[PDB]
């Protein structure tokens, strides 16, 4: 019935500059009886509960920095963060309370923008301990890169792999505003011993051409 | 009129 | 101190039931509606349920098909959420929240001004299992080394290096869920390649759900 759609999904902002996040409602949430928009904004930092920032679309709650400003009316709303500070990197959510069945927008992730930084790439063969157990995990590390978008491809005897790896990415680093990424290729010991060359190939805006790290089983 | 807490209730009406 | 302290939660088998609790302090509990809100990868941040001050009226998100039941105990400043007939979509982090609003004859209109710390709910038939810890040995400027923390259940694990003395350059990554139903995580650190013959590097892994503590020395191979 009432759908909130935020945009963008994510935003990189230079420290000291201004971030604008929008929230669109599929239905009007301005009530003429009190001339109020039934819209709230929240901030959620990694590992923490959301925090209430703004009520009635534009009223900051107690303790909230005045570099946050809510605006808009009816169906179209915005949260503007002036003079962005490092603590402002967070996921922001809008929430309506125009009906008794409240919903949130999908969240907008605000990250700190910094200069491009290429990853340092490392590859780790399976340990002898693990192999004795019947499985081989090969790990590729992409260390301290920016922007967050990176592509890791696994190649086994030069053959591109699909479906047998998993990856994850750290939160943005508080010190240097970079990301790091870990990818694991998992094979059975038997499959592992059927091939020689194991490689991870990394594509990233800071690399003029893709970087490959590899080893020969043995 | 009912209030849960007071943040929203006390600001829902101009008066 | 004004706060909401959550408990309960944890692992629940598909189809079974699980209870979440929240304990309120520092405010007049009976002056407030209370709500539960979860965060799941598939459905985002999602309001689930509210209960009125005296516990007599309850409202729920229709998509829950009546599977969840909220209740409160005003004599002990507790609110509860029971998840029934749980399914894989119910895995996530569940929050209690104080609900500040107004109500007229049309309904209740409010926001969430105070939140518990969140509790992890894992819907899984997997059994508790402590991790295997395998070295990620430095290759043989800067060297990288680490530990692979594999095949544990449930979340979470913590990893430190050299009993917490080594934090610069450490990255402990979000775990991934394998098709076996067990989790796998890596933790890495970058160090001077020149330290590899003279500095000891030990990863300290703690998996509280299984009472497993393991220290693994990581050496060049």
């Amino acid at each position: 019935e009432f759908l909130l759609t935020q945009s963008p999904d994510s935003l990189a902002v230079t420290l000291g500059e201004t971030a604008t996040i929008t929230c669109r409602s599929s239905r009007n949430i301005l009530h003429s009886l009190n001339n109020k928009n039934y819209l709230a904004w929240y901030q959620q930092r990694p590992g923490q509960a959301p925090k209430l920032l703004v009520i009635w679309a534009s009223m900051r709650v107690s303790g909230v920095a005045d570099r946050f400003s809510g605006s808009g009316s009816g169906t179209d709303f915005a949260l503007t963060i002036s003079s962005l500070q490092p603590e402002d990197a967070a996921v922001y959510y809008c929430q309506h309370y125009y009906t008794t069945h409240r919903t949130f927008g999908q969240g907008t992730r605000v990250e700190i923008r910094r200069t491009v930084a290429a990853p340092s790439v490392f590859i780790f063969p399976p340990s002898d301990e693990q192999l004795k157990s019947g499985t081989a995990s090969v790990v590729c590390l992409l260390n301290n890169f920016y922007p967050r978008e990176a592509k890791v491809q696994w190649k086994v005897d030069n053959a591109l792999q699909s479906g047998n790896s998993q990856e994850s990415v750290t939160e943005q680093d508080s010190k240097d505003s970079t990301y790091s990424l870990s990818s694991t290729l998992t094979l059975s010991k038997a499959d592992y011993e059927k091939h020689k060359v194991y490689a991870c190939e990394v594509t990233h805006q800071g690399l003029s051409s893709p970087v490959t790290k590899s080893f020969n089983r043995g | 009129w009912g209030s849960s807490g007071k943040l929203i209730s006390t600001t829902a009406v101009p008066w | 101190q004004v706060q909401l302290v959550q408990s309960g939660g944890g692992v629940v088998k598909p189809g079974a039931s699980l209870r979440l609790a929240c304990s309120a302090s520092g405010f007049t509990f009976t002056d407030y509606y209370m709500s539960w809100i979860r965060q799941t990868p598939g459905k985002g941040l999602q309001w689930l349920a509210y209960i009125t001050k005296d516990g007599s009226e309850k409202k729920y998100a229709d998509s829950l098909q009546g599977r969840f039941a909220v209740s409160r105990d005003n004599a002990n400043n507790l609110v509860f959420l029971q998840l029934n007939t749980v399914e894989d979509d119910d895995t996530g982090v569940y929050y209690c929240a104080r609900d500040d609003g107004y109500y007229d004859r049309s309904g209740y209109y409010g926001v969430f001004d105070l939140w518990g710390q969140g509790i992890r709910v894992t819907v899984s038939s997997a059994s508790t299992k402590g991790p295997s810890v395998f070295p990620l040995a430095p290759s043989s400027g800067t060297a990288a080394l680490g530990c692979l923390v594999k095949d544990y259940f449930p979340e979470p694990v913590t990893v430190s290096w050299n009993s917490g003395a080594l934090t610069s350059g450490v990255h402990t990554f979000p775990a991934v869920l394998q098709s076996s139903g067990l989790y796998s995580l890596s933790s890495v650190v970058t160090v001077p390649s020149s330290s590899l013959g003279t500095q000891t590097y030990i990863c300290n892994v703690n998996h509280k759900p299984s009472n497993t503590k393991v220290d693994k020395k990581v050496e060049p191979k």
